[PDB]
């Protein structure tokens, strides 16, 4: 895809009732929300996914963004601290697949 | 997403990925990762609270469990104070494989 | 500059937020003139944080 | 707002009030803010519980070089009502008749119009009164007080039972509106939000209880995270005790919308569970998101024609309090308080009892501790708990009884509930008038009948009013 | 020399650049991110910042536990203690009994005071796992709640006491308390108790703090720098710095020094080291009141009466007796009692030691004492009462200004033995002037007179003129 | 009773309310004494109030400056001492209002 | 929004639907807690789907404003809105399309 912005998530744990807010470069807020919820074992109503804009998607952020989002969500849940990951180009090209 | 200012308590994540197309994970050694300044933890399948089963058709792992199935298959995530320290700690995660 | 601090300061400087508010019903004149007793007085109630 | 009142009351030898004129003044400070609405609410409650055929109240809001005074739980009500109970106390004393009787015979009856011409329907106050008289054993306790007083020269007890009527709805009619927004996600979990804010009153708790009945799913499947202008816009402030009323209806409507949309899937699988209905709605491309909205109907008072209903309904309650004063120090104990409160069919009796108790204790503070002092040049000197004494654990009535009135559904609010936040506050005046009764007994011990007791009745005011050989010597050899 | 080392919820904290101006509350919230502990007033009145301190008492050879107000506790005073916050006792995954009971009893509305009250109750149970109803109420004298009206908090907690329509809650469903499952005293602090403590120095943006280890260090520092401001509990200095914008560039904390913490029985009474917390004074005098004949404990009982309605547990655990005396507020509740009883103060510097019986002269002006700038107060002897010697203490519980115009009084009479004739009479007052005073025009008139109505009227006439 | 020292008698509290109808579902909580939803978190100190929200690393702090006079003209404002304080950024006044 | 100008188009749509300038309409972000259960931005379909969604939400709002429009056909948009608000008419709506 070579979206000029690679995949990126910030997960912010609120420390109440398993509430978490994610800021994500994704075309798919819904599945991002579902896959985080399911992994943590909390209901969908605890998880908010926010997207202002993406520096490109082209389909490559329709599902494969979640492999970053889930990992980050977990780290935030375990530490109780905000956690961030933005992939380097090499990581993105390797992990996220293509046409 | 990455232009969003960091919280003062924010941590960085770096993914650790399989270097084999198909192999059993024999052992994981984080001993060198722990020495990298600012290292917080290495997340693996064991740290998943509810379900390690993800993806649109539920046939994907969040984190590899026992076997890796592509070069790039996510095994785990290093958490550290900075992204430079996460990259360094990630290099100190040595994985042993059986093809 | 001259300050208006208390209720009594404001009264005798005509310093108010808009006009008198009023509710009245019946016939005050008749009411008082027909009563057995009349009692007047004053009450101050302090505020609260 | 501090209040100054000048009153003149005309009454018969039976204690029946026939005439009343009150001029109120409030200290508003250096911006208008809510001061005018607050003065309106004082005037709407200058009657407290009492039918007065001939009646004139005026209010004037003073503009002063002080920090702007604002809304405080009661919103001019307790000020209006304390003045009412104050001249009423003097009516009883002037007549030589028991205060409980003088109040009782002046009390509105069902169907009466107020001084502002609103009709009192579902007038539960008499039952609150009768229940509180019986449960407090008021008549027997009056005797023990009188006995204590004969046996004790330098401590005295007082006992007073006080009723209240409090009008429910903002005095500005359009503020009586609320909104909700509800989402059902595809796992069946529900995210709800409404315009109300949580500040400890358990509003979110109530709204989840409401939503859970409306949708017929457990409370555990429903979550409220927060209040936001970008989920529900143009919200009224969380105030005037009305937030569960307004948002409850909003929440209820949003839930009905969702139910209406799930109805076809319910019909096709009337046993199959919530989650299957929702997933079936989703994969059928039905919207699982809805707004809800409510406006309190038929409100609008005119000061010009003295017509139209400012309130949707009234809250009613009664408290009997007993005190023991120390005539030598001005200190006192709150021995016992009995409260019967009409909250309709409570949404949540734990929370409503919480609110009666909290409100009462804030009123206890207003009327007996809690004095702000200002320099002559208008500088607040009391700026922290070292100098401003709010009630402590040790301040509360040693025996503290609260009852929620049974079998009094209120049709015109959510699930027959009533608002609760503000109405109980004024019932702490019962401690104030019990103190006043104690002071009188001390004055008769040594040895003018309508003595002054301003609010708050602090140790300073209680001691100074307990005239004796010590106060006389200090004021003049 | 220089490192600040303490524990928070069982975890070791090493602070290499301790600023003396940093409070424990600021440290927990902004440095450790533990925001359970709240700011309600920053003045010691509200208890929203209440946490528990645990330490090894060298002077009693035991592990002690006490609550403090984190808003007033300098981190620089906390070397080698262990702090427990609300996060330390449990969470929503595993609530402590104290937490569960206040929640389920409807004891938490807005929730802002809840952590503080939880920690006051928790601390009570660590000292007394089976308290009376009275001890439970007393635990909250320093805790304010604006919402609940208190009833549900006391009722829920009443379940911990030995002396204990549907229901609003069910006490039978509450998890029982096992005192053995509380967190260990950090073994590291038990190891370090054996090392001798040495002087510490902390340097902040504006303030230097010296934690003195011996009387020699303290008196040396005061002889060479009389400007050095003694800080013990920081319950007065904390307010002067935060609210009166006073700055003391050099502070010395002598709280570790044994001679300032000692309790000595003597023929004339009980001597307390100047840095003894009021809670120690309270616990010592209470044991003495219970053991000794009534005729000996009139002054003790006056002290205890003044301490009854005197701040909460949080303030009394760190507020020092000497701190109260030297602050010399016009409205001290203790100074009128010490003055009326003629308590004996021992004052020391490098190379001087003197004794003064407190009288009108000890306080010559607003917030002044007769100490020289290089002297410190070592100790105060609270006297046994003699046969025919009576004491009462009294105070106005109603405060209007920061530090004036609240009446508080100590009153003593000594009778010629076998008689009702006055040998001595001392009437001392706070809140009637810019200092503690004695009614020295009125009392001399009464010597020799019998204790009757003619004395009553003479004293009253005298006080009405003199005061 | 003039010489007695303050003495609190045993507290004795009663809370009376109405049971809900016997046939009301166990899942229908309206009218039932359900604890405040946040009570457990409030007791555990996990409930987030405004100032408990973590700081952004670039976050700044504000302090209001207020009148020490009831009614007066402002003749001068001097910020020269403010500016010497480490970390000082700016003093906002009426003229900064957009 | 991933650079395809979807927000620009939806502002265009709403401006026409409501008959007000695009200057008075703002889109800040996409969030699961404002619109739930959303399909991915994919299949080139996003303007078609959300366009209809926006259009229906706008029509609901117009329907509520009608009476105030008919009572003041010239006096501006801001007047209808304030009139609706002070008459306790909801000014929030969802829109949906399949
Ligand atoms: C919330 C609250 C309520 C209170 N209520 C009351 C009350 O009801 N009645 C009352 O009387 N007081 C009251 N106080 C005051 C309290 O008793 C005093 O603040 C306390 O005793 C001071 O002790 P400290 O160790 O905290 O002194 P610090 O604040 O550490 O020091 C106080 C002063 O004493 C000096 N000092 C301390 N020790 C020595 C020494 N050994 N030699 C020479 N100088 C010394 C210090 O230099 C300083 O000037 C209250 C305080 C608070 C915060
Ligand atoms: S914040 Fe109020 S006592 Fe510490
Ligand atoms: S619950 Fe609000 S201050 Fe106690």
């Amino acid at each position: 895809h070579f979206y000029l912005e690679t995949n990126c998530t910030i997960a912010v744990p609120k420390g109440e009732a398993g509430e978490m807010e994610l800021f994500v470069s994704t075309q798919n807020t819904m599945k991002t929300q579902s896959f985080v919820a399911k992994m943590l074992g909390v209901p969908d109503n605890r998880i908010v996914v926010r997207v202002k804009r993406m520096g490109g998607g082209f389909g490559g952020k329709e599902t494969r963004s979640t492999v970053v989002s889930t990992a980050l969500a977990l780290a935030a849940h375990k530490t109780g601290r905000p956690v961030r990951c933005m992939l380097d180009r090499d990581e993105d090209m390797l992990i996220t697949g293509g046409r | 997403c990455d232009d969003i200012p960091r919280y003062e308590n924010e941590l960085s994540l770096r993914l650790v990925t399989s270097t084999r197309a198909h192999a059993k994970i024999t052992s994981i050694d984080t001993s060198e990762a722990k020495k990298v300044p600012g290292f917080v933890c290495f997340l693996t399948a064991e740290d998943v609270p509810n379900s390690n089963a993800t993806g649109l058709f539920n046939d994907e792992t969040v984190f590899a469990k026992d076997e890796v199935t592509c070069v790039g298959h996510i095994i785990g995530a290093v958490v550290a104070d900075t992204p430079e320290h996460a990259q360094r700690a990630a290099r100190g995660v040595k994985i042993t494989y059986e093809d | 500059l001259p300050a208006i601090i208390t209720i009594q300061d404001a009264i005798n400087n005509n310093s108010f937020y808009g006009s008198e508010i009023k509710i009245e019903k019946g016939d005050l004149k008749k009411g008082f003139s027909e009563a057995d007793n009349v009692v007047s007085g004053e009450l101050y109630i302090g505020g609260q944080e | 707002h501090p209040f100054l009142a000048k009153y003149k009351v005309g009454f018969m030898k039976t204690g029946t009030v026939v005439a009343l004129e009150v001029a109120h003044f409030s200290n508003g400070g250096n911006t208008e803010d809510l001061s005018r609405s607050i003065m309106e609410r004082a005037l709407f409650h200058m009657d407290n519980a009492y039918k007065i055929p001939n009646i004139r109240g005026t209010g004037r809001i003073c503009k002063t070089n002080l920090p702007s005074n604002t809304a405080f739980r009661g919103f001019g009500g307790p000020q209006g009502m304390l003045i009412a109970e104050y001249w009423m106390s003097e009516v009883a004393i002037t007549c030589g008749l028991p205060a409980e009787e003088v109040r009782r015979k002046n009390m509105y009856k069902e169907g009466d119009l107020t001084h502002f011409n609103q009709k009192l329907e579902g007038f539960t106050l008499p039952r609150c009164w009768d229940e509180c008289i019986a449960s407090s054993q008021y008549l027997a306790r009056k005797r023990e007080v009188e006995k204590f007083n004969r046996e004790n020269c330098w401590k005295k007890r007082g006992l007073c039972i006080i009723p209240t009527k409090f009008g429910i709805s903002f005095t500005l009619p359009f503020l009586n509106q609320g909104g909700a927004l509800v989402h059902v996600y595809t796992d069946g979990s529900v995210l709800l939000t409404h315009g109300g804010t949580e500040m400890g009153q358990g509003l979110h708790t109530k709204m989840v209880q409401v939503a859970s009945r409306a949708l017929k799913i457990p409370t555990s499947k429903i979550h409220i995270s927060e209040t936001s202008t970008n989920t529900v816009p143009n919200t009224s402030p969380t105030a005037a005790s009305a937030s569960a009323d307004l948002n409850g209806q909003g929440v209820y409507e949003a839930c009905q919308t969702i139910l209406k949309r799930l109805e076809p899937f319910k019909k096709k699988k009337p046993t199959g569970p919530w989650e299957a209905w929702v997933m079936d709605a989703y994969t059928s491309a039905v919207s699982l998101s809805a707004t809800g909205f409510y406006k309190t109907p038929n409100l609008g008072y005119s000061f010009e024609t003295n017509s139209g209903n400012p309130f949707h309904y009234f809250s009613y309650g009664v408290a009997c309090s007993e005190v023991e004063i120390d005539c030598l120090t001005g200190d006192h104990k709150n021995l016992r308080t009995d409260i019967v409160m009409d909250v309709g069919s409570s949404l949540n009796p734990a929370i409503d009892i919480g609110q009666v108790e909290g409100a009462f204790v804030q009123g206890l503070g207003l009327f007996t501790m809690e004095e702000l002092h200002y320099s002559p040049e208008g500088s607040l000197h009391t700026r922290g708990p070292s100098t401003y004494k709010i009630p402590a654990f040790g301040s509360i009535p040693i025996e503290f009884r609260v009852s929620l009135l049974r079998d009094c559904p209120n049709k015109r609010a959510i699930y027959a509930s009533k608002a609760v936040g503000e109405p109980p506050l004024f019932l702490a005046s019962s401690i104030f008038f019990a103190i006043k009764d104690a002071i009188r007994a001390a004055r008769a011990q040594h040895g003018k009948q309508l003595f002054q007791l301003d609010s708050p009745a602090t140790p300073e005011k209680i001691r100074n009013a307990c005239v004796d050989q010590f106060t006389t010597l200090c004021v003049t050899g | 020399a220089d490192e600040l080392v303490f524990f928070v919820n069982g975890k070791k904290v090493v602070e290499k650049n301790a600023d003396p101006e940093t409070t424990l509350l600021v440290y927990l919230r902004r440095k450790l991110g533990l925001c359970g502990t709240k700011l309600g007033c920053g003045e010691g009145g509200c208890g929203a910042c209440t946490v528990m301190i645990s330490k090894y008492d060298r002077l009693q050879n035991k592990i002690v536990h006490f609550s403090v107000n984190a808003c007033l506790a300098p981190i620089c005073s906390l070397h080698h203690v262990a702090v427990t916050t609300v996060e330390g006792i449990g969470n929503t995954q595993k609530l402590h009994p104290v937490q569960e009971r206040i929640a389920r009893s409807h004891g938490s509305q807005c929730g802002f005071c809840t952590p503080g009250i939880v920690m006051s109750m928790y601390t009570l149970l660590r000292n007394q796992p089976e308290p009376t109803v009275e001890e439970i109420e007393n635990a909250f004298q320093g805790n304010l709640c604006r919402c609940t009206g208190y009833r549900p908090i006391l009722q829920g907690f009443r379940t911990f006491a030995k002396d204990g329509s549907p229901s609003l809650f069910n006490p039978e469903d509450f998890k029982p308390l096992d005192p053995t499952q509380e967190p260990i005293f950090p073994p590291e602090l038990l190891r370090l108790k054996d090392t001798p403590q040495k002087k510490l120095r902390f340097e902040g943006e504006r303030v230097t703090w010296i934690q003195a280890s011996t009387m020699e260090e303290l008196l040396d520092l005061k002889a060479q720098h009389p400007d050095a401001k003694l800080v013990v509990g920081n319950t007065e200095i904390g307010i002067e710095m935060k609210f009166k914008n006073m700055l003391f560039p050099l502070i010395v904390c002598p709280a570790w020094i044994p001679e300032l913490n000692s309790v000595v029985h003597g023929p004339e009474g009980i001597s307390f080291g100047a840095s003894c917390p009021l809670s120690l004074v309270e616990s010592v005098l209470a044991e003495e009141i219970a053991k000794l004949p009534e005729q000996k404990t009139e002054v003790f009982r006056g002290v205890m009466e003044q301490l009854r309605w005197f701040a909460g547990k949080q303030v009394k655990s760190v507020a020092s007796i000497g701190g109260n005396i030297i602050t010399a507020s016009p409205i001290s509740d203790l100074n009128p009692v010490f003055m009326a009883s003629g308590a004996k103060l021992t004052l020391v510097s490098r190379g001087t030691r003197r004794t003064v019986r407190m009288d009108h002269t000890f306080f010559p002006g607003y917030r002044k004492t007769l100490l020289r700038p290089e002297e410190i107060l070592l100790s105060i002897e609270i006297p046994y009462s003699k046969e025919g010697e009576f004491f009462s203490a009294f105070k106005q519980a109603s405060r209007r200004e920061n530090d004036i115009a609240k009446v508080t009084s100590g009153m003593r009479v000594l009778f010629k033995p076998g008689t009702i004739e006055v040998q001595e009479l001392s009437l001392c007052f706070g809140g009637m002037a810019d200092r503690t005073i004695s009614a020295l025009k009125t009392t001399p008139k009464q010597l020799s007179k019998s204790w009757n109505e003619e004395l009553l009227q003479s004293v009253c006439a005298g006080l009405a003129e003199e005061l | 009773s003039a010489t007695l020292l303050f003495q609190k008698d045993p507290p004795a509290n009663v809370q009376l309310f109405q049971e809900v109808p016997k046939d009301q579902s166990e899942e229908d909580m309206v009218g039932r004494p359900l604890p405040h939803l946040a009570a457990n978190m409030q007791a555990s100190g996990e409930a987030v109030y405004c100032d408990d929200i973590p700081r952004y690393e670039n976050e700044l702090s504000l302090r209001l400056v207020t009148s020490t006079r009831a009614h007066a003209k402002i003749t001068s404002i001097d910020t020269s001492e403010a500016k010497k304080v480490p970390g000082f950024v700016c003093f906002l006044t009426a003229e900064d209002v957009p």
